[PDB]
């Protein structure tokens, strides 16, 4: 079956820089265009970044352009995300997505909270 | 609530859903011999728009974003906008943004832009080319080779109106564009998704009933011909209607209503496309004031009487 | 007895009616200082087309014909055909051809030509001046300043496609195009006929509200404001559904399909344009999905709700 | 009281010049569209010519281009046309019309016969 | 109000031309104001439209709406205009009634404006 | 004083059309309800039509529903009644009528015989 | 009536800031129900809107 | 029993903005005028802004205009002025007031002070 599975979050300082990670398998990953997505808290999954199966053609929401960087492998199937200039308003859980056929997929997203306050509990 | 039915149109009055122009004539050919899979004109008899068709035929073929010269040439790159100015979403379950281009060939139109302070404007022609590997609207992105290197402002809203389509006049004439080639909506060696599937006919003796146009052409020797599945005034319609399909196959008459007379039947099929009994091609011979009108739902073997 | 409706169409949804390009929103102004008497988006709630207006959200604003060089220039007259290529005939009772536009102001497109013999092409920069002199289209004749002065040919079919708008640089900004103004379709100090009449609120308090496009701009510093009475897509509506009024006023809801609130009430008349309670120059602030919903038939003194 | 009037039909030879007048009155005539309008027995009127107000812009049926000639005269409130090198198929009733706010007014006409025929009775 | 209702076509609302209390015709030329029992105020009356069809007994009753206010409010004549849940369901030429039950209020209005019980209708 | 005057009666066959008129003076007109009433022969009078001030209310009797209209011209405050498909049982005098403040007030009234007899004498 | 006016675009209509009778500023939340000689009752009163230009005493009626 | 109760106020920098609030209870609050006041000290009260039921017609006092902005919601009985650009001499304490029939109600007031 398809999978996609990320990995990288975290809590960091505003102006930091993050690594994020997406494992695929189950399907060929190269030939398909693969997608960053994020929901911060009380809203809706957004768009981050896109990019194509070669890599040269990349995209970017325009709150993010210039401060983050998509990337991919296609043999070790993985989708890669660099984020610098990190801001509090880029925390939010990130998924990997793509499109199939008429079908699409997204993994369960790891987190990422950017914050100057030090003092957080469940 | 309602009946399903066609609207009370005639092919002159209505327009092509892959091109912002007036439909001309009817046509019919076999198409066995090729892939149709147009993106733009599907929709469902009971109102569901398909591939990246929406409703109104001035967006047919339409960008618009901010540009970005690319240095060593008169080209720019369109980051792409939606309809409203907002970013455009690519994790969108379609092929590409509604409207796109659906075939591989040179669009020739005209960039406009506005400077958002002063509100000054400038104009330049503008040719697409939905073959190039930087063609990839479905992540934003799109080239237009431009008579300017240096007259587009970057960060102002600047949009693409589609004229017509041209040609290399020193090679084979009417080569392009090939109007039943998919472009590769994100680039090159990447999967289209979300497709509007192929359509062919299934019955014996039918072929397709296309509803045809010609482009303006701007230059050389194009072929001029864009043949839609369904004109744009009835995606609308259907949109419109939300009619639930009582079967798979609509039987439509076509009809003088100055006589009455029925001068030929063809079957609309659920999906979204229209089939007559016929071999060959054939320009169809129709008095201008003719329409469609839906007669029954019917069984998907109905023999439709010879065209 | 056939039902009254208005399209389940949002704004963004729908086309303007006066030039080939989806409408943005919705203004409500002042208008009595100026008379408000638009040919293109003219039509009666039960279909009646009433001015230019006609059917094709495409053929808004172009020209078909054949073209003659002025010696010595790089303007050609064109002499027109109907918008299917059939002859033209000044003696209609109509105030010009269909889709000719309907405010002074410089257009600018592309005139584009094909060769019928060999298929050859060719497309050219082109402006239309409608308050020129030679804008003479009620009798067939229409000028265009264009970038060449020797490679169109005559008695060649030859479109013109219009793109946006321009204005002199050098003159007080946003001077023209003045979308108020009609053209004099005949030429200088000859009256034009058989318009659709001119339009205002008759109810204390009231004011026109309109439908309101951008038009691309392409030089200079244009006011690319437009306004229309009704969309393109209410035409087309009115038109297909035939539906007779059964009073003067349609009282039509816009409401938010999610939450079924209504934003705010307004008259359709049945003569084909909308009026709201409002004193002042306002652009509506209307969720994305809003839409027009026909209530019910109410009388020209219904007293709206304000806005 | 809007009244139109033609005159100078006649029978004549192909190849020869003719020349029809319309008298105007009721109306400016002056900033109106004039308009010729020719019917031939048995079948419907077609356009032949029109003129602005000033004659600045006139235009013509292909079939008379070349060969007609539109004209007025706003203080007699006359209008003009001059056919020449006339042939059989200009055989008809000549009439102008001119159209005033949203109605149409057409005068009785003139009848021209281009025909080597002269044997014609009630 | 008695009387038999038409249908506004596109509409939920109806015309109701006025009988008398008894069914029988009702003649605008008597020395009154309006049929006796009409409202006298100016406001949103709600109540319920029942019908039977007499050849079946069958029945059926509506929410509806009379605002007094309404230039379609013409009792005097012999004509109400009635605006209901339903564009379907009420038969032409049946007997048709409406049971006052109480009063509405536009209620993002300022509380309290209508009815207005000093403010004669307009018969 | 009020003064309503009706004419535009006569005799006329069955299912011919006959328009009624009733000229009014000494008040307003406009702003007042007014009415067709008619009084068949051994009978009494019996309402016919009402109309109110601006026309947009009518109401006409079951009897003659589908077949009379009623209008007015406020300006030259006449009423009328168009009677088309016109039956024998329509047969009476028609008199028009009115209501201001607390009186009424009716013409005198034009008589009206629909019958294909004509034979008729004092 | 006495005050500044300011033109509503696209009409010929003119709103009016009112001053007082002495062309003192107006108090909207004093305890009358509307400026002193205010009209009191609905209809249409015609009349006519003077002007000075203070600069260079030019008027108009 | 007619009641006002003002809030928003305190201690700002020139060239600030700041928010008030009335909170309004007692009587229908729709239908009625609403007014803001403000009174400095060694100062008697001065106009502020008007604004009628439905918010169609706002004025305000020659000091504050196109500065302040008056606006109202009827449903919650709230009035609001939106003060943008504050000048130290706009320090005073606001008052939010009405006029029911023949009586003139008003709040306690909040204390507005901007300085540097």
């Amino acid at each position: 079956q398809v999978q996609l599975q990320e990995s990288g979050g975290g809590l960091v300082q505003p102006g930091s820089s993050l690594r994020l990670s997406c494992a695929a398998s189950g399907f060929t990953f190269g030939g398909y265009a693969m997608h960053w997505v994020r929901q911060a808290p009380g809203k809706g999954p957004e768009w981050v970044s896109s990019i194509n199966s070669g890599g040269d053609i990349t995209n970017y929401a325009t709150s993010v352009k210039g401060r983050f960087s998509i990337s991919r492998d296609n043999p070790s199937k993985t989708l890669y995300l660099q984020m610098n200039s990190l801001r509090p308003e880029d925390s939010a859980v990130y998924y990997c997505k793509t499109q199939l056929a008429n079908r699409d997929y997204r993994g369960q997203g790891t987190q990422v909270t950017v914050s100057s306050h030090h003092h957080h509990h469940h | 609530t309602k009946p399903f039915s066609v609207p009370v149109l005639t092919v002159e009055e209505m327009t092509n859903s892959r091109f912002p122009i007036p439909l001309e004539k009817l046509f019919t050919g076999p198409s066995s011999a090729f892939v149709v899979q147009p993106q733009n004109g599907r929709c469902t008899t009971d109102g569901v728009l398909l591939g990246t068709t929406q409703l109104s035929p001035v967006n047919i073929c339409t960008f618009r974003g901010d540009v970005t010269h690319i240095t060593g040439s008169r080209n720019y790159t369109m980051n792409l906008a939606s309809q409203n100015w907002n970013d455009y979403d690519p994790t969108e379950e379609i092929p590409a943004p509604l409207g796109t281009p659906d075939f591989v060939g040179k669009i020739q139109g005209v960039l406009t832009q506005t400077t958002r302070t002063d509100g000054s404007t400038r104009g330049h022609k503008a040719t697409v080319y939905t073959g190039s590997a930087d063609f990839a609207p479905k992540l934003g992105r799109v080239q237009f080779e431009t008579d300017t290197d240096r007259d587009f402002e970057a960060n102002q809203n600047t949009k693409f109106t589609p004229v017509g389509v041209i040609q290399d006049g020193g090679t084979t004439h009417r080569n392009e564009p090939q109007q039943w080639v998919l472009p590769s909506y994100s680039g090159r060696n990447t999967h289209n998704v979300h497709l509007a599937p192929a359509v062919a006919p299934t019955f014996p003796g039918e072929q397709l009933l296309f509803f045809r146009s010609t482009m303006p052409g701007c230059s050389g020797y194009p072929n001029m011909d864009l043949d839609c599945l369904l004109p744009q005034e009835w995606v609308q319609y259907f949109y419109q209607e939300a009619a639930p399909a009582q079967s798979d196959v609509a039987l439509l008459r076509f009809v003088n209503p100055d006589t009455g007379r029925v001068l030929f039947e063809c079957k609309l099929h659920k999906s979204g496309y229209v089939t007559v009994a016929h071999t060959g091609q054939h320009d169809l011979v129709i008095p201008p004031n003719g329409y469609f009108r839906f007669d029954s739902w019917v069984n998907q073997f109905y023999t439709l009487a010879p065209m």
